[PDB]
């Protein structure tokens, strides 16, 4: 278990996928030319899993670039870090998806997959051990969402065996691009229940609400969003990126997270939060930054975690701190919260401690939860979904691009059924 | 690459078309002779190996004489003599004479050159179509070209800019007739029309511009400002846009409720100076006036189904969602139960371009709302009861019958059209 | 025996997995050729 093959797709999947890149690149020490000019031995030890080595001292992201629509392309390559991607991998069609997933997963998206593939094979063959995938996209869009998953199924088909990882983007009323977004979002979450080993359900109706209540930010932008995605993206993945001894690997995360194959949606959390701005900010101890995972105020998914129980729970600490205090800490919490953990799985909430703090902070905490209250979240979908497919609005759109109504159907089946499976472990005892 | 072939049918469109190429023009700073001293204008321009740009566009009329004042004017060097194709007799303001009688002699010609048009496209995107509801060639002429287009074209996308006929401005009694019957054919083919009521527009210039007796002159530079605030998106590359898909995705629900309501803001005398500038709260504020609609009906009395706001100039989000805020405490604005999402917002960074010696003031911000309101079934009801009155006692029926044209299209028509009144009426009703 | 058991206990349910994924390979190909199959006949309808 080595190398982490990384793919983005459409709008959202390139502009929050550019910025994880821009954010690890700095925690790593790594230029836009790819030239470590770092002062620490961590920053390279497992550099490994993310970039490949080229001729000399350079290092180049293991990232595949997708869209249907060549401008977001543009905009990547003329960014900071634009320059260190391999120009080879990025795979753009001409003919967008205009916000339709049947377009992104039956027509468009179909025409360029094949191209996608024969890139995601010439970096999979260059690996000694490739632990998976790891995809950015949104679910309310069309190339993202519709040819996310398809490419997703078609790597599935090609490496059964292999992790697969996504950063899904939730769509939300309060920042839509689109009013079809409750049928990309539905007709997405079909899929991967079925074809992803974990998902971080990132909720934009959570991130908004961060940005607006939290930070003040009257009016959020994608740019205020995305600080938080890509502050979020780091935590998540330190255990994978530097030396340690919990969850190092896509496989061992998932065998501690995933009880059951289709509860594989997690809610991710962090602290403290901030804003593009704030670069001030004189806070932030061991008792503050665990008093914040079950606070709804901090979560990425728009749930309340005291809504629900925790299945399993990993939790990253960051900075120069007392792992003595944070073990202290993290059992109180476990013993005063004791409700909100299923008593079935015993020892079920995991914690890592890393030396190195991401950028701005000297003290951060990132929660990766697998919660019963993500149910919150799909509820949401399902009854945007419903409000819209009981009057068929719209679907001209989809059965227009040669869909069936069925299909509808079927993923809100899932969906509800998915909800229902999520209730059913809440409500499960120990009388053992 | 994303190009967009625009066709003007008839003398309102050919007219329209001059007005809004005119426009084009002077926002990308083309000269009349395709000459110029972004990058996107180039999905409605084409370039020729000397360096000009001529507009990828056909103009059609079944008589010479509106298109013959288009290869004699200012403008005649911008168009290639092959891109304006006219016959010898008109259609005599009947629609049997447009589609069938005289538009059958001219429909293969006019095929070829759009053909021709399509060869020079990379991604060709689909057509905008101009022309009136009332004439022969508008009416006759534009839904014969429509199903022509639909077969060579497969699913191209379609969108209309039709004119909707008013008296003070009407040349025929039949202008009723002749709207029913293109609206029936010309249905099933297109993706999304624009209506421009010629009373709406009479009436801003009259009461906006302080023009007595609004000429055609008049009425097209105002509508050509519509116009290139919903292209705009197009050709050009701003902060916020969206293209020919986009559009219909947002805006239309169901294939035959493809008929938004456009209202633009401000609408300035060239005089003055002191009425000015309006701020993007006031701007916004008169998007949801009655007096600023291009069709006559009242939106209160109907229920939203989708709201396009496309801005151009000095505008910022934080200002639109600011006043955007403000109108939604304005409870009068209702949606119907099916839709969430009403507001869609495009920001264009170019002010508002004016011609010169023109009736319009220059303006450092303005405002398109394209809300597909099931209030403008009141227009289809207004033309449905005029046909009705004359059809009733078979009135001027014998000229459209004596081209071929039988008793049972008019009813066929007639009976599409109470359909449509009928799906505007089901979609505004809660599930 | 109790080895080539787990063996091929794992190909069951691989050539399983790329069953339950041709046939998702089948949907798209029916769904794209209903994607045109109906336009062709459109036209069909609109000439004659
Ligand atoms: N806004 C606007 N409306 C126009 C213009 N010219 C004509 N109309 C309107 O369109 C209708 C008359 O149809 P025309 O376009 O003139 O006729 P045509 O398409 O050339 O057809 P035929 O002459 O019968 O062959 C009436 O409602 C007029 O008010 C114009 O330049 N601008
Ligand atoms: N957080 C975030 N969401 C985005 C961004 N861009 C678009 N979205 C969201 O993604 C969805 C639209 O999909 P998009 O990725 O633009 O379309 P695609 O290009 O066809 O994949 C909506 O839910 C948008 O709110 C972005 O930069 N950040
Ligand atoms: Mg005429």
């Amino acid at each position: 278990m080595r190398e982490i093959v990384h793919i983005q797709a459409g709008q959202c999947g390139n502009q929050i996928g550019a910025k994880f890149w821009e954010v690890i690149s700095d925690e790593h020490g790594i230029d836009p030319t790819g030239s470590y000019h770092g002062d620490s031995d961590l920053q390279l030890e497992r550099i490994n899993v993310y970039y490949n080595e080229a001729t000399g001292n350079k290092y180049v992201p293991r990232a595949i670039l997708v869209d249907l629509e060549p401008g977001t392309m543009d905009s990547v390559r003329s960014g900071p870090f634009g320059q260190i991607f391999r120009p080879d991998n990025f795979v753009f069609g001409q003919s967008g998806a205009g916000n339709n997933w049947a377009k992104g997963h039956y027509t468009e998206g179909a025409e360029l997959v094949d191209s996608v593939l024969d890139v995601v094979r010439k970096e999979s063959e260059s690996c000694d051990c490739l632990q998976g995938f790891q995809l950015t996209h949104s679910l309310g869009g069309g190339t993202g969402s519709g040819m996310g998953t398809l490419l997703i199924s078609k790597i599935r088909e090609e490496y059964p065996d292999r992790i697969m990882n996504t950063f899904s983007v939730m769509p939300s009323p309060k920042v839509s691009d689109t009013v079809v977004e409750p049928y990309n979002a539905t007709l997405s979450v079909h899929q991967l229940v079925e074809n992803t080993d974990e998902t971080y359900s990132i909720d934009n109706e959570a991130l908004y609400d961060i940005c607006f209540r939290t930070l003040k930010l009257t009016t959020p932008t994608y740019g205020d969003l995305n600080h938080l995605v890509s502050a979020t993206m780091s935590g998540v993945t330190t255990c994978l990126r530097f030396p340690g001894q919990l969850n190092a690997d896509l496989r061992k995360l998932a065998v501690n997270m995933v009880p059951f194959p289709r509860l594989h949606f997690f809610m991710p959390g962090f602290a403290p939060l901030t804003s593009r701005g704030s670069q001030q900010y004189r806070a932030l101890t061991v008792p503050e930054l665990t008093q914040q995972m079950f606070d709804s105020k901090n979560m990425m998914a728009a749930c309340d975690p005291r809504h629900g129980r925790y299945l399993t729970v990993a939790a990253i600490f960051r900075g120069r701190m007392s792992m003595k205090e944070v073990d202290e800490q993290m059992l109180n919490v476990q013993n005063k919260n004791s409700s909100y953990f299923v008593e079935w799985i015993p020892n079920n909430v995991k914690t890592a401690v890393c030396d190195i703090p991401p950028r701005g902070l000297k003290m951060s905490a990132t929660f990766i939860g697998n919660s019963t209250a993500i149910q919150e979240l799909f509820k949401r979908i399902s009854e945007q979904f419903t409000a819209m497919f009981r009057r068929k609005a719209f679907l001209h759109w989809y059965t227009g691009e040669g869909m069936d109504e069925m299909e509808f159907t079927e993923a809100e089946s899932n969906m509800n059924d998915l909800v229902s499976e999520y209730q059913q472990y809440q409500d499960a005892t120990a009388d053992e | 690459m994303r190009e967009c072939i625009s066709i003007h049918v008839g003398q309102a469109g050919v007219q329209i078309g001059n007005a809004c190429w005119e426009l084009y023009c002077l926002e990308h700073g083309i000269q009349p002779d395709g000459q110029m001293p972004d990058d996107s204008f180039n999905t409605f321009f084409s370039e020729t190996g000397a360096g000009k740009h001529v507009p990828r566009a056909v103009f059609v009329d079944l008589e010479p004489t509106v298109i013959d004042e288009v290869r004699t004017g200012t403008y005649r060097q911008l168009f290639h003599p092959e891109q304006l194709i006219t016959g010898k007799e008109d259609a005599a303001n009947n629609y049997a004479r447009g589609h069938y009688t005289i538009g059958k002699e001219i429909i293969d010609l006019v095929l070829d050159r759009i053909r021709k048009l399509a060869d020079q496209c990379t991604g060709l995107q689909g057509f905008l179509v101009f022309h009136s509801f009332g004439g022969g060639t508008g009416s006759g002429f534009t839904s014969l070209l429509m199903e022509r287009l639909s077969v060579d074209y497969g699913k191209k996308s379609k969108l209309e800019f039709s004119i909707y006929p008013a008296p003070q401005v009407s040349t025929a009694v039949v202008e009723p007739y002749n709207s029913i019957l293109t609206t029936h054919t010309t249905l099933e083919h297109s993706d999304c029309a624009f209506m421009v009521d010629n009373e709406a527009i009479y009436d801003i210039c009259r009461r906006n511009l302080d023009i007595e007796r609004p000429t055609y002159t008049n009425l097209n530079r105002l509508i050509s400002q519509i116009v290139s605030s919903i292209t705009a998106s197009l050709r050009f590359d701003g902060a916020l846009n969206v293209d020919l898909t986009e559009f219909q995705t947002n805006l239309v629900p169901y294939p035959r409720i493809h008929f938004p309501l456009a209202t633009y803001a401000p609408v300035i005398s060239a005089e003055k100076a002191y009425h000015e500038q309006l701020s993007v709260a006031e701007i916004t504020n008169a998007c949801f006036e009655p007096a600023n609609q291009m069709v006559k009906c009242d939106p209160r009395h109907g229920k939203y189904m989708a709201c396009c706001l496309l801005y151009r100039g000095d505008v910022v989000p934080k200002d639109v969602n600011a006043a955007i805020a403000t109108i939604k405490t304005k409870r009068s604005i209702q949606f119907v139960d099916w839709c969430p999402t009403g507001f869609k917002v495009g920001i264009n960074y170019q002010p508002p371009t004016v011609v010169p010696g023109g009736d319009l003031a220059k303006v450092q911000r303005a405002v398109c709302m394209l809300s597909n309101t099931t209030a403008i079934a009141e227009a289809w009801a207004r033309l449905d009861h005029k046909f009705d009155l004359m059809y009733a006692k078979r009135a001027f029926v014998h000229w459209y019958v004596g081209e071929g044209m039988e008793e049972g299209e008019f009813s066929e028509a007639r009976e599409d059209m109470a359909a449509l009144e009928k799906d505007y009426e089901e979609v505004g009703v809660d599930s | 025996k109790k080895l080539e058991a787990a063996e091929e206990r794992r190909k069951y349910q691989e050539a399983e997995l790329l069953k339950h994924l041709a046939e998702k390979r089948e949907h798209e190909r029916e769904v794209i050729q209903r994607a045109i199959e109906e336009n062709n006949n459109w036209i069909k309808m609109a000439k004659e």
